[PDB]
RNA sequence: UUAAUUUAUUAAUGCAAACAGUAUACCAAACCUGCAUUAAAAAUUUCGGUUGGGGCG
RNA sequence: GCCUGUUUACCAAAAACAUCACCUCUAGCAUCACCAGUAUUAGAGGCACCGCCUGCCCAGUGACACAUGUUUAACGGCCGCG
RNA sequence: CCUCCGCAUAAGCCUGCGUCAGAUUAAAACACUGAACUGACAAUUAACAGCCCAAUAUCUACAAUCAACCAACAAGUCAUUA
RNA sequence: GCUACCUAAGAACAGCUAAAAGAGCACACCCGUCUAUGUAGCAAAAUAGUGGGAAGAUUUAUAGGUAGAGGCGACAAACCUA
RNA sequence: GCUAAACCUAGCCCCAAACCCACUCCACCUUACUACCAGACAACCUUAGCCAAACCAUUUACCCAAAUAAAGUAUAGGCGAUA
């Protein structure tokens, strides 16, 4: 099958982390003290970010898979 | 590895100076490579029954793509070190009694 | 105008001045160190006098380094001594032809390893020298701790050196409970370096790593002048009171 | 060099896409193919080029329903959307397809060979010898390349045991898995060579810049090679 | 050539420019969809004006005032004229304790009432 | 350019290391390294002397 | 010189470069232009419509087969004396 | 007497023939005083164009050319749903 | 940002003959074949017509990209801020 | 005698010594001199060339470790101008 989609318009992988992660009882030294990003070897893994007040401007949907009026037929209007 | 040397020869810029290099330095030549040699076999102590490359008891000196593919990896051989073998030896003086 | 220090001492001095002068004794001995490394690309010479043919007088003979490049696929890597020579080379080995410019490039074969002390398996385009010293050290861990930092020439060899120092050092389990004597074993295997825990979290990091580690242990937010000032003023007042 | 490609949607409609043109510039900016550059404004059809696809929920065979033949400017034949079921896709047109005619798309091979139509399709272990083809495939689920300009067809020539040996319009022979779906018939807008020019409005309109004007000098290229055939190119895997 | 030395106002650039630049002047809202403005009532700055009818105190002062000598306010000294007697107070009795000081105005965070002092949040 | 040093970068080659089966023999797949060759580029250069003005004689 | 047009901005605006017709060679093909195309296609070259036609050659060069050969609308050439 | 001009929009430094005193000197190709000036006084107030759009999945093949006859080819400049 | 090429969204072309047209004359517009004026001129390339096109291989307002061991080239060794 | 001639001080160069500094409030990485919103990609690389040898293709101090004699000695160098 003829795919549509383009890898260099889709969303590039980021690059692989450094060699300091895959060392069992090592933590890091990277830059999350000095809130700038660095050329130093510096690049960590930032855990998720949320909201904690919704904003009509900022609100996200959650998916069709637990929508209150989600059903398992299709209708069609 | 290549194994080159310097041409013009270094003028000895003191014994404990850094040596001073000129561009002309630069300028190499190839005189032996790591590759293009025949090969050596090491040995290496087998702690299993196998085929018949190896038996459990004695040494036998294999291929180097031996022993790292399917001896060391797969935990069938162990190096021919100076510490081990006294086990290696104890054990099998204890196996054989008299 | 003038100088008062050499060009070549700035970097001292800025290790005396104030933020890089509260570094340990042991790191800024082994950063100033700077020890030559183990010939590789160069046959060295036996002795410090050579008989020369043509005249029956001894010379002094010496053995100079080959400026090697060291891309960053060396750092990610394990590589040996070798690396990048951006020589030059003459046409038919002759001086009275062309000198042309050749760079040569080391062999890589992406081979897996296994650590004892990590006891995880890695992904190494090791190449073939790594691979003589690993097979002559008997073992990959031995490989790793007895080579200094001048011949891994590799940031990931001083990350595994440093790790397999603090798991050495700070005891902690490595395997799992219910079998501690494999644990045990491996602890007795590796004994003769035992590096204290206070020198072995300096080991292999960089300039850079080095004053971030340092700034981030001694960060402390300011205490409020509340607590100091009522601490002195019943200090005062015990002192006035018990007199 | 901002150069984004204007390839950007994932999913498969009707709508025609706006496409940009290129005129030879890469990701760079510098002229790599001379000859392109200044046409007419045309815009993208989203061509589905695999013939046999299940839709959702099905598996067996289905009907399909000629709607209306229209024209693509991006090539050379004419395309025409075809309905059936639950969606629409468009499809490569051959000869002699007008409107309200039924195509049959299926997959099952039989015993015997099917005296197919020259609109359906089926696969290469159900056609008589010699029978013209077109949109021949290569690999099992993976789509119509070959032989899909205008007009073009192809002629089966024998089969062995899993095989299918295909006669290529260069007159050179290429064989193919027995399971691999190919149109029967030929491509609709013939007598496509026909076409006169007459001036170089057309060139230019259809967005072809004039050749170079430096007199280069033939080499030993230039001359005629009377070459025998090449021999032909298996696809099939063997262990 | 155009000009160099003069700084980036708002009459140089062409009908793109104009609206994004501005005089440095304070947002009090957004925009949406509608080429309108959405003011926010709590976006604007709220002069605080007090009541100044029985004030008796002249912007100028008499040249019959004496003069005394000047010394800064440092927080020693509000330190010692404030929470000093308090704390000598509950001390000479016997029911000072080291463990509790929010009795005195000290606060351990600054995320528990509204106007803070290290970040600031009052405008001035 | 068929005037001079050379292929520094390709595709084809032969050799050496790297993998895996194979009854005293053959097969050398995808991707790295060095040596020598073939078509394109090229890193550089010069174009001697008298010639009752210079080339031709 | 097929035509319209364009070229030496600032001494030549032309018979000069291009244009449809014709001929030669190369390519079995999916993601960044070529091309979201499939040997009625694409790229590399010579003249440049419609009418009469393109007769010969691999000794020399290159290209293709390595079968001693094919190619010239590939580089070029088609006598003298009595 | 000319109007082959002007008024607006687009691009462009932003105060560049309004008043006052100096007008002895200084720039008008000479003068009055002022499109080649020194200091003070303040013009232009938006409704004009911008400053823009909360997400999850899905939908959009029958041109324009008075668009109603006809006729095409260079196959085309505009829309939503839960 | 002048000029060679490309990309996305726009604008321009009275009137007559309109043979269906990369048709003709001809406004505005694109370029400049010749005469006359000056070469320290209005101008480090101007002034009127005689000029070719002006429904398309045409011109233009905005924004972006292709630069020297190169860019581009309907090939002038033409252009890349006099 | 009109045009016009001279009147010293901002300091300017190198030594010895000494190691020299960087927020009063706001604005400064987008159209810097802009208060306010959802893909995190951005360094780690033989310098070259002119001249000289009457050309030029090998070669030509410049390389950042205190003086001097050794010594311009052995050496390298189309064994030559040179180093
Ligand atoms: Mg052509
Ligand atoms: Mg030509
Ligand atoms: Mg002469
Ligand atoms: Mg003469
Ligand atoms: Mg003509
Ligand atoms: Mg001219
Ligand atoms: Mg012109
Ligand atoms: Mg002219
Ligand atoms: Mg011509
Ligand atoms: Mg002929
Ligand atoms: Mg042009
Ligand atoms: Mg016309
Ligand atoms: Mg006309
Ligand atoms: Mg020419
Ligand atoms: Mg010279």
């Amino acid at each position: 099958a003829y795919e549509w989609g383009v890898r260099s318009t889709r969303k590039s992988e980021p690059p692989p982390l450094d060699r300091v992660y895959e060392i069992p009882g090592l933590e890091p030294i990277t830059f999350a003290g000095k809130m700038h990003f660095v050329p130093w070897l510096a690049r960590p893994i930032f855990p998720p970010w949320d909201r904690g007040y919704k904003d009509p401007r900022f609100y996200r949907s959650p998916p069709l898979h637990e929508h209150p009026l989600y059903k398992d037929q299709a209708c069609y209007i | 590895t290549v194994i080159v040397e310097r041409w013009w020869k270094v003028p000895l810029a003191g014994e404990g100076r850094k040596p001073r290099l000129h561009r002309r330095h630069r300028v190499y030549k190839l005189v032996e490579d790591t590759k293009h040699r025949p090969k050596e076999n090491l040995e290496l102590i087998l702690t299993q029954s196998v085929e018949n490359v190896g038996v459990r008891g004695d040494l036998v000196s294999v291929k180097k793509s031996l022993g790292r593919n399917r001896l060391l990896p797969q935990g069938l051989a162990v190096y021919a070190s100076p510490e081990n073998k006294k086990l290696f030896e104890e054990e099998k003086l204890l196996r054989q009694e008299g | 105008p003038l100088h008062k220090y050499p060009v070549w001492l700035w970097k001292r001095l800025q290790l005396r001045e104030g933020i890089c002068s509260r570094l340990p004794g042991h790191y800024l001995r082994s950063l100033e160190e700077e020890r030559t490394p183990t010939p590789v690309h160069y046959r060295p010479h036996g002795a410090k006098f050579k008989i020369n043919p043509k005249n029956g007088q001894r010379e002094r003979v010496e053995d100079v380094p080959i400026p090697i490049y060291f891309p960053p696929e060396s750092q990610r890597g394990l590589w040996g001594g070798e690396g990048w020579i951006l020589g030059q080379i003459y046409a038919n080995n002759d001086k009275l032809s062309k000198r042309l410019k050749k760079v040569w490039k080391p062999q890589l074969f992406e081979r897996e390893f296994y650590s004892e002390i990590l006891d995880k398996k890695f992904t190494v385009t090791v190449t073939m020298r790594t691979l003589d010293l690993i097979d002559e050290a008997y073992g990959l861990d031995f490989y790793i701790l007895k080579a200094s930092g001048e011949d891994l020439c590799s940031k990931f060899g001083m990350d595994l050196k440093r790790g397999m120092l603090l798991r050495l050092a700070r005891q902690d389990p490595q395997l799992h409970p219910e079998d501690p004597e494999r644990r045990a074993a491996i602890y007795d295997k590796y004994k003769e370096f035992a590096i204290p825990e206070e020198e072995a979290e300096w080991v292999g990091l960089t300039l850079e790593e080095a004053i971030e580690k340092q700034r981030l242990l001694e960060e402390k937010d300011p205490v409020p002048l509340f607590k100091i000032y009522v601490a002195e003023l019943i200090q005062q007042l015990q002192q006035q009171a018990l007199s | 060099a901002n150069f984004v490609s204007w390839k950007s949607r994932t999913k498969y409609t009707i709508t025609p896409v706006k496409m940009r043109k290129s005129g030879g510039r890469d990701h760079t900016g510098r002229i790599r193919v001379h000859g392109i550059g200044g046409g007419h404004k045309q815009r993208y059809r989203m061509i589905d080029f695999l013939r046999f696809r299940p839709e959702e929920t099905k598996s067996g065979p289905f009907e399909e329903k000629v709607i209306q033949v229209r024209y693509d400017p991006c090539r050379s034949a004419d395309i025409a959307l075809v309905a059936g079921g639950s969606r629409k896709r468009w499809i490569i047109a051959t000869e002699n397809m007008q409107a309200g005619d039924t195509i049959l798309n299926s997959n099952h091979i039989g015993r015997m060979a099917v005296a197919a139509r020259e609109g359906d399709a089926h696969p290469l272990g159900a056609l008589p010898v010699g029978t013209l083809i077109n949109n021949v495939e290569s690999e099992p689920g993976r789509g119509a390349q070959y032989i899909r300009a205008a007009g073009t067809c192809g002629v089966l020539l024998r089969k062995v045991n899993g095989t299918a040996i295909i006669q290529l319009p260069s007159k050179r022979q290429m064989q193919v898995l027995e399971t691999c779906v190919a149109t029967v018939g030929r491509v609709s807008n013939v007598d496509h060579n026909k076409r006169v020019i007459g001036k170089a409005g057309r060139n230019r309109w259809l967005g072809k810049r004039p050749n170079s004007g430096r007199w280069h000098r033939k080499g030993g290229w230039a001359g005629r090679k009377i070459r025998p055939l090449p021999p032909m190119k298996s696809y099939v895997k063997l262990p | 050539g155009a000009d160099r030395m003069s700084k980036w106002t708002s009459k140089r650039g062409p009908r793109s420019f104009r609206g994004r630049k501005g005089r440095g002047a304070k947002g009090i809202g957004f925009l949406t969809s509608g080429w309108r403005f959405v003011q926010i009532k709590e976006m604007v700055p709220e002069f605080v004006v007090p009541d100044l009818t029985g004030f008796k105190l002249k912007p100028y002062v008499s040249y019959l005032a004496p003069e005394s000598e000047e010394t800064p306010l440092t927080a020693a000294q509000l330190f010692s004229e404030a929470v000093a007697p308090a704390i000598e107070k509950d001390f000479k009795d016997g029911t000072f304790d080291p463990d509790n000081l929010e009795k005195y105005g000290f606060e351990p965070t600054q995320e528990g009432k509204l106007f803070q002092l290290y970040p600031r949040n009052f405008l001035r």
